[PDB]
RNA sequence: UACCCGCAGAAGAAGCACCGGCUAACUCCGUGCCAGCAGCCGCGGUAAUACGGAGGGUGCAAGCGUUAAUCGGAAUUACUG
RNA sequence: GCUCAACGGAUAAAAGGUACUCCGGGGAUAACAGGCUGAUACCGCCCAAGAGUUCAUAUCGACGGCGGUGUUUGGCACCUCGAUGUCGGCUCAUCACAUCCUGGGGCUGAAGUAGGUCCCAAGGGUAUGGCUGUUCGCCAUUUAAAGUGGUACGCGAGCUG
RNA sequence: AGCCAGGAUGUUGGCUUAGAAGCAGCCAUCAUUUAAAGAAAGCGUAAUAGCUCACUGGUCGAGUCGGCCUGCGCGGAAGA
RNA sequence: ACUAUG
RNA sequence: CGCGGGGUGGAGCAGCUGGUAGCUCGUCGGGCUCAUAACCCGAAGGUCGUCGGUUCAAAUCCGGCCCCCGCAACCA
């Protein structure tokens, strides 16, 4: 009902009933800036159908939402070649069959000498100069979202954002205060006293 | 005529016990130290608590040796072991606050006339 | 204060993470009627 | 100096812990498995004598409580037993 | 009547190893040094989109373009197969300049100190150790500086092995 | 060519921009003053201002401005 | 020929 | 690069001799059970890596391009 459309990536259904897990992409105009504000927990209150006692339980849930996004200069290399370590006579002695590349910005080195021929031991040594600046982009990346994701689960408690709450038969977005009694309204989905209601009062 | 590999005994209190030479410092090529010369020196052994642990790597002054110093008249004053002061690595001053046994003239400066006030006799 | 949470370092999501912490879990009630509720004693006699 | 005599005017002089049971002393309002309490059992998930505040009450009282330490209770190292 | 297809068809009938090797030959033909070449390599210049808050050229410089050197990997097979003994280390060097330090300058996005870049300059000077057979490299601690090359990648009728 | 004087008025042309006043970027083609001046040629301000050329009168007194075609030259141009 | 879990 | 092999429902495999796509698991729907798993019944789903040729017709024959393996890269 604002008229974004709502693929189903992945899903795993529990055994019994509900779903395990769900990825939810959806295609359509200022999408992420509208949905941002539900990442965060949500607990839920009710007696639960699936208890033979019939208790009151107290469930929670993620939700998680994130946008999506879409060679190296022969200058900052420097490439040293030098005679090879071993056996085999006169030609191993004289030649200068192997690199080592240098990346001068980090410093990164490679080799090759595998090879007789210079020019494949370079182009080889190449290759893994890619691959080894490559993986930095992996241990930079993945050092800061664990950098800023350590400092997220910072607030703990604070994670939770709303409360359903369905046989006291009402709620509250705990950021900001506001309030329904309709519970049948939400669930099928009208929302957007919560979700304008943080973007207007900035999450 | 400390050099390279040469072993120290320490004359202050900063915690070392001997010492070994590592560089001669204050030229290219330069061989040997005399007294009042800096040198850099690493720590071997080093008294269970105090300053400075083993494996440490400072300056020090050399204050006795061995081959002798030589004063202006021709005579020599010789001593019977090598020994030094350890200094800290950028003000190079001192580190220990005591000096055991004699020493000389020779450092009678500007730089190192803190230790001529500690030591007990200046020959 | 900072909640000191058991998963060890978060590495991605963080949330998801907390979500499967003792801090968030399942909270049930005790019945006073029916089918797990007989108290011995009782909150006052 | 103790001690004794004179002067003025109720004047200058009351707090601390507790009140679910063990344990003497109970009701409102807030709060809603949160905040907190707690010696042990345990209390708190919207009518809380158990949390926080109020009013009242119990117990000590120039002290009252918390903590630490020893013996007791512990016949739980038993000679008595 | 033969995929005698190695197709003018050696027999009807046949695969390997030699670092235990041997003989005859070849520089007709390879490895090593030299030679010709310069794709590659190295050094330089031309164009100037853009970067440099403003400003192409203080400093850089995309897309492309023209050269030099003979230094690296090659290409060729001209020299040597009735022998031109190989990497590194030691000893002793010697030349070039495309200069690492010291000397003289110009511009600076040069206040000063301290740097950046370019031009001139080859007189002298231009580490010691740890690890590795190592050259190279990494590391430690110095230095005014620890320059880049040529000399059969200088030097075994000089040493090492 | 040199030498002296003038290079203005609506107007910071408009739009962008924290600011954009000729002169970061984008869009663009006026009349007026008349000797003539770009709705701007290069320095320069945080921005105006500042300087200065196109343009124009004065002064001075004989050849001069810059393309095409062709000859010979210079730099580009470092090694044991 | 049957069978596991809550 | 030199030689050879392989890309097929969601997964692992078969079909490659030109005219016909199967097997076990998974998915979906129905049952049994208080419910889930097993078990019983029923139904679907494959551009045959990609581009281009050859043929009346290409998963299949042939070529280029891309990815994936294996073997070889020796004597100085």
């Amino acid at each position: 009902s604002r008229g974004f459309k709502t693929e189903i990536i992945e899903e795993s259904e529990g055994e019994v009933a509900g779903i395990k897990s769900v990825t939810i992409k959806i295609s359509g105009d200022y999408a992420y800036g509208w949905l941002r504000t539900e990442t965060g927990v949500h607990r839920l209150v009710r007696k639960s159908p699936f208890d033979s006692g019939g208790r009151r339980h107290t469930s929670f849930s993620s939700a998680f939402v994130y946008p999506e996004v879409d060679e190296i200069n022969p200058a900052d290399l420097r490439i040293d070649v030098y005679r090879t370590s071993g056996a085999g006579g006169q030609h191993v002695n004289r030649t200068e069959s192997a690199v080592r590349i240098t990346h001068i910005p980090t410093g990164i080195v490679t080799q090759c000498q595998n090879d007789r021929s210079q020019h494949k031991n370079k182009d080889q040594a190449m290759k893994q100069m890619k691959a080894k600046l490559y993986e930095l982009e992996m241990q930079k990346k993945n050092a800061e979202k664990q950098a800023m994701e350590d400092n997220k689960s910072d607030i703990g408690w604070g994670s939770q954002i709303r409360s359903y709450v369905l046989d006291d038969s009402r709620i509250k977005d705990l950021r900001t205060g506001v309030e329904t009694r309709n519970t049948q309204a939400v669930l099928d989905g009208s929302l957007d006293q919560f979700i304008e209601a943080s973007l207007k009062a900035g999450l | 005529m400390i050099q390279e590999q040469t072993m120290l005994n320490v004359a202050d209190n900063s915690g070392a016990r001997r010492v070994m030479c590592i560089k001669v410092l204050g030229g290219s090529h330069r061989r040997y130290a005399g007294v009042g010369d800096i040198i850099k020196i690493t720590i071997k052994e080093a008294i269970p608590r105090g300053k400075v642990k083993k494996g440490d790597v400072l300056k020090a002054v050399v204050v006795r040796t061995k081959k002798g110093v030589r004063r202006p008249d021709g005579s020599v004053i010789r001593f019977d072991g090598n020994a030094c002061v350890l200094l800290n690595n950028n003000s190079e001053q001192p580190i220990g606050t005591r000096i055991f046994g004699p020493v000389t003239r020779e450092l009678r400066s500007e730089k190192f006339m803190k230790i001529i006030s500690l030591a007990p006799e200046v020959l | 204060s900072r909640y000191q949470h058991t998963k060890g370092q978060i590495k991605d999501n963080a949330i998801e993470a907390l979500l499967h912490d003792p801090l968030f879990r399942q909270r049930v009630e005790k019945n006073k009627k029916g089918k797990g509720s007989y108290m011995r004693k009782g909150k006052h006699g």
